[PDB]
């Protein structure tokens, strides 16, 4: 169930739900695993919100293990495509998938929960066939891994071979290490 | 409009 | 759950969700994989602003890894019959028939997305039965590959005999090579 | 999710779903697997489109693999009974009981969109149970099946024995073909 | 999904399933298999129809496989109970209990599309346990057997010892055996 | 089934689910098992809460086993930024994360009802994988320990050493023991 | 399904479900297994009821089997906090949480009906793992057990040992032995 | 109309 | 605004 | 089980089983569905007795519904390898691969019992993938197709044209037709 | 059941499974999919036989649709490496592997009976996991394509860059194209 | 099936099976997944080997994928611990466990077959439970494959930090590489 | 399968399996799993080689992850019956009874192979139930723990409350910290 | 003997 809730305004009261509701305010709730319904989903609510306004930040959290690359590579070509600055906060975890997302935010607009977590790791894959479309398949996630190591090395300022080393085996990041790694910039501690 | 084609101000 | 947006107009307020806000303003989604019933239904937006407008242009957004084949002409033909030039982009993938209808979209008004990745190949199924059957089920499936080729030599502008080679097995195209290729038009780095 | 529509009126502004939108353009839609209920529901629709406009041309699109033989005869002797003539259009494909509901469409008024397949074949059946209970159910299909080939003969032109050694396997017949044997009428490439 | 229709009246538009639309026109479906809640909804539109009008025809539109006898009978005996006149139509089958629901409508006022299929056959049961109770559910479904054929001679016209020999195994009438059969009184081959 | 409630205002009657309604008043609930769904669920109410009046405390009101610890840290973290008072209460149980949000609430504000029940232990987890790898897991979740054994030390007003020795394993405590144990404040037996 | 009522009020019509139309008259049901979930609730429409009115009775309808006995305290819980006296009554039956949410009732206001049952025993549970796991859960049921059973004396009456000793295995009462119990004050058999 | 059938402006 | 980047009063 | 039996032999009694038995009197079984084993087990028995004496014939019993082809040809291949005459004889059935090599035995010494039945028809198979493997598998099948007709119009005498049609379809042949129809020489009625 | 056959000697008579008989005289069969247990008994026959006479041929029946390389290498090593020549005959079908132990038998002694077929095509395999596995696997069983191609070049007498042509896909080969291919030598049609 | 052989000694003939009889010669076979009942016939292998003669090689032929660590330095310490020189022998493959157990043979006495391939990583392992467990297990895997590579780096005479990095993750060696790498000695290209 | 073994004896050759030899030997092995049958074997063979001889010792090899405890101990109980010194082995793994076994043996004749490793833990268990039952089972299992660590403080030498510490959780220990620890006496590492 | 490494006539 999700909760409903009541906006007043000039020409009277107004239902909506409560997701509903911070859509009206800019911000975006990027949950679960990424796939390509979601992501076709946060993909709307991102051009509508350019198209509401074009000079009012975009919001985006995210709580997510990751998942599919290919549907979150949609989300990220959204985020640098439209005007907004879409500013990312990482709440409870942000993994494979969910930490390219939140580094590939509006630069100074990047933000870790204090007690959030974030991981990053080389893309999964797999396949079963002949040799010769094996070896089709595994070039392609190697130009994956590739391309999504560059783009990492991009947001986060560090080098490309630094990003290979890390990214080889499972990395899981404090929030302070996060800011310390250019993942994002800055911990929402407190309301000030 | 609203999509990446549509222009918006 | 899909949100719920608000539209202002001289009359009054109005509740719509997110991908019938959309429609409104002729956009159209393509995601997952592509069978009768979502099929049946993209043919039933693209009609419908057909008749609300026929000189503006209709967007169709394509993230998907393929399907039925008999499903996606259903939406191949009717974009070559209305009047309005149907635009596609690709986000995240656009696969085996995914790339078709990419590739079907109106002549200069192909897309993909900086990030998005194409795959081709050529048409699977199968029988189980009678050897006469199997002769019957073997000649279609191969007469329906010939179709699709002349008709990806048609909109790329590829000679037929590069599309057969080409698909004979899996083959990706990042979105360069897809303009290169033929197979889109441009790319939307960024907003201008 | 089916998406929603507005249809603007004297009156006000009024709230459709897709489908429903279409039903009050006299467009009524053949998706999937023809059974009881979608076959019942189609009936409820041609029965009210008579109703409100009997002078007035009923369109039914099909994009169908067929299905049950007596959910598909309740559609026909339906079609055959109502004043408005019930045009027929093929998109994607019509198989077996899909493609008896197309050529059974009005005549003069039956399309194919230039990409679309037609499959005829003969019924499928069976039983598990006495030898005398089998001599049964086994003269009731040849009776469908002798039923079936005279209906396709008066619709088509053909003649029956031209009907029942086509019928015999599994016979795929393209867009132009199914114009040349009767089963269509002419093709819509292009509106004009 | 059900597609909505519109109602024009006096005080102002009215939005209709089409089912409920259909009701309103004094018309009732019966579809599929026979069960007790699909027959207890039947009942209750035959008692809301006799209510608003009971001078007024009901028609009873059947395409049902049969099902459960008691489930049937709630529906038979409400037919008997209520002071308007049950038309029945059969649409696509008619077999074992939606056939004496077919027969059982008014003197006059059954009837059958020219393709539809009537099927008759015995009651099917069966029980596991105790001899003694083997008994006692054995010789229940014998009187069970013995009620629906004295109800299919009345209502048919035939004899009690002809209804006995075509009910000992399944037997399957075309339109017009059945109205040679008396268990319908025409056929509506077109409209007049 | 959730029941519906009706507020009275001055504008008029106004229809309300029974969480809704208490929503309204600054109540939410954490009931289940904690994952991401549910927990983005309650960020999302806490922050709409804060926006509407950040000046009056909030509420939650606890009855969970636990679950995912991610999931609950984003409930942690939101607690603290924002600037209302979270005053937490405990119906029934609330268990290893449960019991984490009740303590993490408002100092001063954290109640137990007479016969809740707290429990708390250290976290549960696993891997499957080669030895490097679950080294790097093994050495995680040994992390989250420690931060989460601070984090209790810091609110329940005990050492780090006690806390240690306490959570090793299951440890369950009744309403007065968790007041002694500084995990709640005190006890709300009756209404004055 | 649920039928839908309505309430005829000075400002006009009102449509409501039947659930929540009692709950409009002080009226909660309690049916099915005891679960956290329904139990948080109940807890809801309790508080709500009280705030509405804080000197009218509240009734709790109970036809249950029992469950989870954390999920029942915060019934209990709830009801002893607030004002208002929680009237109880056994429709059906009242098994183990049940019969201690029926006892726990205002007292002179628990009734049962004249042919409801209720039924007692000690809680269940159980544990699988280590010795010193199952030291710790298997003093804390024990504990539970105690808790059960001083409560249960409190509202009943009875002596602690007299609990014990009934409810070391199922104990099935009639509506006139649980008056004689303690266990509810008197039966409604007719209305007067 | 809409349709493929129905003509339009 | 709602959100944790937008202020609130 | 299999029972054993005893032969009296000059030095001294020896315990057989029944089937090894009988192959010491030149008597192989071919039982059941034609698999790789069980024909790798026949072909060893005939090169064996080849071995023991190469101008006794081999006798051959046949029940069995067929199986694979592959595993069919070897025992083909070899009964027209070895110099001994393979008679073969019809118990209860001999379907697809079972009458193949019933009339694959040598000139004059192919039987069927009086009540036995034979069946023919062309051969099953089946493939899943690419069209172009489609092709492939599928012009392999047809080969197999007509090389078994040649052969089955070699031992049987009829024309490749006649076998061609029959074997279009399940045809099913008595004993006195296989006679007739070249399949098998003759019928053991009696014992004489 | 494996029949027990009689072998006379001068020491007295001797009981032997038909399989182990065969062994006697040298021949060895390869049945059904190559695994690692079936392959590891071939292998110990192959050294047993060499063991007691080197000079003597081996014989080695083939009837598989192959299996496991890693297996079937086991048993071409062993071929290469013992002095005795192995005979390879194919019955029924040799397909990918048990063709490559086909053509490695001993130069003019590999054969074919005149119905079997043979099949040739490349390695299938497959893996899940990180790119940088997938790459592993991908580039080993490229190293194993290459390494059958090079063998199957060696005993076919072909170019390797036909072998590669050849084995793209599955490729069928009659018994005498086998024998124009260079993968056996001669047919057995009769024995002379 | 396994078969039999005959051994002809001068007291007289003896029956054993394969495996056994080449037991007879001191060969032993390591065959399929290591687990602890196979590896436990092993070490029953090789101690009676020892006893029968404690100066003769004994013979170790490994075709394995390997499997359980436990299992295998049973095998290991039973072949340091016995007098005589085990060779070790690679058919087809010696993966994880195998190629220790191949390795770990006499110096000199190690082997491949020339197309064998040898496959060596980490251990792999895996827990569920508290993190003070997840420890424990972690830990021990860690020492376990600390333990690995030093016995691995004292047989190959590699270094052990040249170990550490070649087996991070899966790394085949052909037959040749093997030799250079010091896992094996020599190869059995030919008998001479 | 179970490889066979011959013995040359004074009367004649004897054919023995492997694991039959070897209990001529006096030498019994403990392998997977304890249970109840498994473990009246090993408790056959030990009164057996009582009676043969009461003056030699018995020999028993383990690797068994443990099991169940009172299958273990009716071997414990009958290794501390019989006259016999038991000497224990632990080959590659000796678990939670198995190490008990270990332990167990006689004094001076305990070890373990140079890379065996050792587990010990407390008792696992469980029981669903009633809370009266649940008592019973908990006091039971612990009354089990207690004693099971007196024997092992008895064996090892070590005091009481040194085992209650150590198999508090899992402790593994390899082969040189097994003998500082006093559970086996010294170490295999060759023969001499 | 039988094996790879013993030698046969």
């Amino acid at each position: 169930l999700v909760p409903m809730v009541i906006e007043q305004t000039s020409r009277g009261e107004r239902s909506f739900d409560i997701y509903s509701r911070l859509l009206k305010e800019r911000v975006i709730f990027l949950t679960g695993q990424v796939e390509d319904h979601m992501a076709n989903l946060i993909v709307a609510q991102m051009l509508f919100l350019e198209a509401e306004n074009p000079e009012k930040d975009i919001y985006l959290y995210i709580n997510s293990p990751g998942g599919v690359i290919t549907a979150g590579m949609s989300i990220y070509d959204t985020m640098q495509f439209i005007k907004p600055d879409v500013s990312t906060i990482c709440m409870g975890q942000a993994a494979s998938m969910g930490a390219f997302l939140l580094t590939a935010g509006a630069k100074g607009k990047r933000f870790c929960l204090p007690n959030s977590r974030v991981m990053i790791h080389q893309p999964l894959g797999g396949y079963q066939g002949q040799a010769t479309d094996i070896e089709i398949h595994a070039r392609e996630i190697l130009k994956v891994k590739g391309r999504m190591n560059e783009l990492m090395a991009l947001h986060t300022g560090q080098s490309l071979e630094q990003i290979e080393r890390d990214t080889e085996r499972d990395r899981f990041l404090s929030a302070p290490e996060a800011v310390e790694y250019g993942l994002v910039d800055s911990i929402l501690t407190h309301r000030n | 409009g609203i999509g990446f084609g549509a222009t918006v101000k």
